């Protein structure tokens, strides 16, 4: 019997209870967002800002729900439209970790027909967090 | 100076005056396609008619208060029938009604005139309602769900793969407390949603609002925890427009994401005050469907489920359960296709070998999440992801609690089963055919899903289907 | 006994042949039909288990609680004579399950889930015993029957009512003019459609005042209390309770509500507002026919009777045996004694598979309507007796010198039933004589009886016991 | 992997978007025919398709965000264009705006989009919306008239003739009581109604609810005396 | 005044120039929730002009995606964001989604800038109930600004709403939907400076005044005129800007004008002329038209807007140098160069059709 941890145990919302994506798995999740005509899109946020919080519900009345601070993250350029070129998205990864080496990254994909996010996973968290746990230490 | 068409006393053939095999459809008629059973000795042109009759305007004699209004604007009609492939004494019975019939944005008025007299009738052995075409410029008239898939998607900032859901159990006799420290367990080990058991109102072992508060706890516990948002359906069914009302009130001020309502068992009244609500106030709701397979389990009567899930879109849900397929109740696949996109989709085209008898479009009005659940465990993962994509729940009850490990691991082994699954279909592989070894492998990877591997491998639910197409 | 993972068969656990049923338990009959290979214990223990505390693997935290308090019990399986694979599942439900108050959680629980169950071809349940320890947690009807006739000051017969017709269509005026030409000839009530809501045609609070006036005019002009049952049923809770408030406010003494597509939840709030507001509560069970019309899948209406004794109504339809929808004779005398009753013994022949103590809850005014005329008056009131409405909508507004005339043939006809019952007549025998002599005196009642002499409603009984 | 339609900054002209001569309009379309004067060196096509991208979703220069949606679902469309016999520089501009951008029951939201900016562009002399078509499925959200002709009859018991009424005059200035006084006076001669002038509220001369009551007083003694139902 | 008169027989044509408002007329009036010196102390915002954006397309956008473009476009720069006038509750976005994703975007943007932002939320509607439930919710989230188009929506309502805005302490931004319908025209309507004494009375905290520049009528002189008549306590009768009569408005507060429509970096030395400090200036396809997205966009304005004030200040000439100084700003500001490039061809240039 193992014991599932409480403690720096955070997750990252889809893939983030599978071993972390190589740079192959990324690729193929790439192409998949290509191949299905998808509007690619980064986003980022410093450590302060990447996990959901209250704070803002001190000025609210019995409003709070569904309310959550930190959803959204700011914006890398603009949503790649029209781009049919993983490459390009690769790039651009690149292009965004390097200018926020210390920023969670995630990448996301649009579709506009549903108008809604279709896809989305992290691609870099700073190398100073320590609230996480490697897949064999989520249990003891 | 000689007479037209005056007032005649007495019974006459209900065909004489409402079924009109050369009547052109309007854009605007709500259309019903009734599998119809007649007796012996009874023409299937008059029961048609019959059907037509008594679900809009007419009755057994000839009365005269007909001449004061105009029958040809408000008469329903039976404009077509269909003999049924490999049956005797089936018949498909098509019915068109004005939608000035009908009450704007009542579900139960709908339900009222379309099945309120009609399957009792002694000139029939059975009646089952199959499909309803709801037109536009009714469909309208209805605020429909509080706020649909790409609304709920957006406020719990979840993307890309199914969402997981779990039941508390067993169903009855938990306290309130042991409740929330269920709830936590689960939740904290990957799980999106848990639930309150449709049967969970408020009851001597365990009173609605102490369950409310252990479960906000819990709750905020497992957000905190995990770094995701989570949410738990707490049951507002009651027995009264009031206490419902009041479980609600109590959901919202705790900040709460989510309620749940039985809207067979509860009723479309309540269900659609409870949707507006929610509307109002910012809450998801959950719609669970207990009491639906008395109506539409046989083949040869009642109502199929694909117009109890239309009617609930019209009533307003976030989520209504779809059936699973291959867990423990019964789901024909193709049917469960067919309904599964008039819950979500804007338009769909008529396709008969999924059962859909009409054209519908829904005209903008939300999709609603399906959700999979009952008798499911790890090794259904592969079917479910298949079968329904993304935007579904999945839910793992008994797949969770009854994991040798407890809530958590039960958690982290579904949690693993459907991103694995969702990584593989997305990297190109074929979930129909490698399914078993997607998991294969990660059991190998995962000592929690190994562990639900093992319990659940020889796991199948596999029966002769009763709703056949 | 520690925790074991994985699946085991139900019947270990909710398979309990010597279990002696508690005063306090909530019974249930289910005619049960197994998937081949599946042996009856195991399914009527699959529907104890999954209508009470079970799931389909073995949970850990039945250990933190005690199961033997609560889980439902399948006690008893009898086999359907004439039937190869059809059981009689009796299973047992503690009270503790149960919301008090609360019919929606009633059913939720004993036919939520378990009707779609692979391991079962089909599902009925037949019956409910509900102990007078949870009958006592439901507020029942808004009055009963004693104290609606005490109310109206009628007594001594049968109530006579009539649906307006056409069903839909009909102005707000014309509804009201209908109304008014019914109740003047002899009618205690009309009544709106089941389907009559607020329409394009006819707006709800238009109808409303018509009839109001129609009832009023009624009234000074025969000397006797006359109602209209005005359709509180509505797409929301708010919708219903704004038809109902304008009913009180109009002083009228009678709302409708369908309690099937309103649903119970509005149904029980209904049925204490008219508590709380002096208003009749009449019961439409529109819908009752899709879940109870088959033999061998569904509820039996007498369960959905029972339901709304508990959630609140004054009247409930009851069929008419003899008219366009189907009734059996038997299995109807049966429900009636179950709406009307405060102690119904146990009689199979009628379709009672439990003795039934209602503890004093109010009786539900049993209502026959649709298809009926003149000559079905001897059957009617010998099945029914007084404690029934009897409704003619196209036997009023089809008689051939309009409503009055139809009223009044209606009301000869009922009175001479009654008086030839009281002088010592069987009306099972001589009720065609009864009849004949009432048309050769009354010639609105000859109208009638000439009109509809040959029309009757015989066919082959689907719901048979 | 040779990009498809990306995001392009700047302005180009609304015809390439909004000026859809072969489109077929849907049945829930809400239509709009606008009498159009351009200014000169204006083409009636870019005219009317500015009219139409500005009273539905776009305006002066592009932006990134239609990309997000789908513009061919929400977009206002100049489908037609028809000269007006008699004029060199007047043309009837037909609009199709699609049921979705519109508020359910919302009179003040149609208005809003369909006559909202477009009457006071530079680009145009001026404009007249000469007509709308208001499609079932749009009208079946409204609420509607409290009543409407049949019901009032039937309420009123007055059929066979048409109505008489009458505005008390002058039109300000008299008291609450000479307001019932006139009032009373009129009603029992034969009018089934009469009426506050549109200006009469409640004023320093005469107070809403003093009137009102003096009037309900009229009303009651007029239609005793005449047997008729009266209103004010 | 203009109920009757304008479609007699014995007419051809009528059109209402002006109304001489006395004090005593004007002190039964609630009037504008705040006025502009309230507003600027609530925001703690002054020395130069208030910087806004309507949200686009105008239509068709999904509540997250507003939320998404609003947070976006406030954390450049701006001060404001703002539902589109049509842009009410629709099947595409239910307001009570935008207004919460909406409220996320401004504490966002004001958190991370360190400036107080506002998004006006739209409380227009199809009935009173539902204006009001709509201005509720902004107040439970503690937002600061809500919008009504006040003629589409009219005067019974906006009146309403002005007082619920002054009892719970919300800005109203007034959009004024369909005045063109009635003022456009020289021969025959009701002159713009009539609505907006109608709005003063009526209440709002804004009011949009037209850019003279853009791509929406207004002359010059006309617009100064009018501008004074919303702004100022006192206006002397001045036939050459179209006041016909002497304006006392014996302390009534003054209504902020917002210019917006067509207009980009450009025009802003114009503006900032034209206007002065007391404006709030809008730029909608002029941020979300910035070829590299809102925050760049909002950037760019407020560089814009900044530099010319700053050349004001310093006693530059804003008629004559107001190319010198974007070009200068064009130079340093990246951001802005951007825009500088994108639009510098576009003006928007035709013969006035209300003319005095
Ligand atoms: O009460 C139950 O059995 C469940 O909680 C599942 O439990 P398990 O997860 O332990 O199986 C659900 O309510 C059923 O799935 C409902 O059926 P459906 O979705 O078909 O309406
Ligand atoms: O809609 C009808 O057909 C009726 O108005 C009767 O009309 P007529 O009097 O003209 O036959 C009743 O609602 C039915 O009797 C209901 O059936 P039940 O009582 O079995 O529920
Ligand atoms: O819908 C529009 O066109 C705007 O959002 C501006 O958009 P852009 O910033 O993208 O031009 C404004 O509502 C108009 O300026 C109103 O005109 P006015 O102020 O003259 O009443
Ligand atoms: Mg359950
Ligand atoms: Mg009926
Ligand atoms: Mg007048
Ligand atoms: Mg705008």
């Amino acid at each position: 019997m193992m014991v599932w941890t409480p403690v720096n145990n955070k997750m990252f919302e889809t893939f983030s209870y599978l071993p972390p994506l190589t740079d192959e798995q990324i690729a193929a999740q790439v192409d998949y967002i290509v191949a299905n005509g998808w509007i690619p899109c980064l986003e980022f946020a410093e450590a302060d800002k990447a996990y959901v919080s209250n704070e803002s519900a001190i000025r609210f009345g019995s409003v709070s729900c569904l309310y959550y601070d930190n959803r959204y993250w700011t914006m890398w350029k603009l949503p790649m439209f029209g781009c049919r070129d993983p490459m390009q998205v690769l790039r651009e990864i690149v292009a965004c970790t390097k200018a926020f080496p210390d920023a969670y990254v995630r990448l996301v994909a649009f579709d506009n027909q549903k108008q809604v996010q279709i896809m989305g996973f992290l691609v870099q968290r700073p190398k100073s967090a320590r609230d996480w746990q490697p897949a064999n230490k989520r249990s003891v | 100076t000689k007479a037209g068409a005056g007032f005649k006393a007495g019974v006459k053939d209900y065909r004489l005056t409402y079924y009109t095999p050369d009547y052109v459809v309007r854009d605007t008629d709500i259309l019903a396609a009734f599998r119809m059973t007649p007796q012996p000795g009874v023409p299937p042109e008059e029961c048609g008619a019959a059907v037509a009759a008594e679900s809009s305007t007419g009755t057994w004699t000839t009365v005269w208060t007909d001449g004061l209004t105009s029958l040809d604007r408000y008469k329903g009609r039976c404009y077509d029938i269909e003999p049924v492939p490999g049956e005797d004494n089936q018949y498909i019975a098509y019915v068109a009604y004005p939608i000035d019939l009908f009450e704007e944005g009542s579900v139960t008025n709908m339900f009222t005139s379309i099945v309120g007299n009609v399957f009792g009738f002694k000139a029939l052995r059975a009646l089952r309602l199959e499909d309803l075409r709801i037109p536009p410029a009714y469909v309208k008239t209805f605020v429909g769900p509080p706020h649909g898939i790409q609304v709920e998607r957006d406020k719990l900032n979840k993307y890309g793969r199914g969402l997981l859901g779990c039941t508390i159990k067993p169903k009855l006799g938990l306290s309130a407390k042991n409740y929330g420290r269920a709830v936590y367990e689960c939740l904290r080990g990957g799980l999106d949603f848990t639930k309150d058991d449709e049967n969970v109102n408020s009851q001597p072992f365990m009173r609605w609002r102490d369950r409310f508060l252990f479960v906000a706890e819990a709750i905020y516990k497992a957000q905190a925890e995990t770094g995701e948002v989570k949410g738990h359906y707490l049951n507002a069914t009651a027995g009264t427009c009031e206490e419902m009302m009041k479980r609600a009130v109590c959901a919202k001020e705790l900040g709460v994401p989510i309620i749940m309502h039985d809207y067979l068992t509860g009723g479309f009244t309540a269900n659609t005050s409870l949707a507006i609500y929610c509307r109002d106030n910012g809450l998801f709701l959950h719609i669970h469907r207990a009491m639906h397979a008395v109506i539409d389990r046989q083949r040869n009567h009642g109502i199929h489920f694909r117009v109890l899930a239309k009617a609930l879109r019209m009533s307003g849900g976030d989520h209504l359960h779809s059936g699973t397929v291959v867990g423990k109740l019964e789901g024909e696949r193709e049917v469960t296709l067919g309904f599964v996109d008039l819950m979500r989709d804007d338009y769909v085209e008529k396709d008969r070998s999924r059962g859909i008898y009409f054209t519908q479009d829904w005209c903008s009005m939300p999709g609603v999440m399906p959700v999979a659940s009952g008798g499911i465990h790890v090794w259904h993962m592969p079917a479910l992801v298949e079968i329904f994509g993304d935007d579904a729940c999945l839910q793992f009850g008994g797949g969770t609690l009854g994991h040798p490990w407890g809530n958590a691991p039960g958690a982290a082994a579904n949690r693993v089963a459907l991103e694995a699954c969702t990584q593989a279909r997305n990297e190109g592989r074929d979930l129909a055919r490698e399914g078993g070894d997607v998991i294969r492998s990660a059991c190998k990877w995962s000592p929690e899903l190994a562990a639900a591997c093992e319990v659940w491998k020889e796991i199948k639910f596999e029966f002769d289907t009763i709703d056949k197409l």
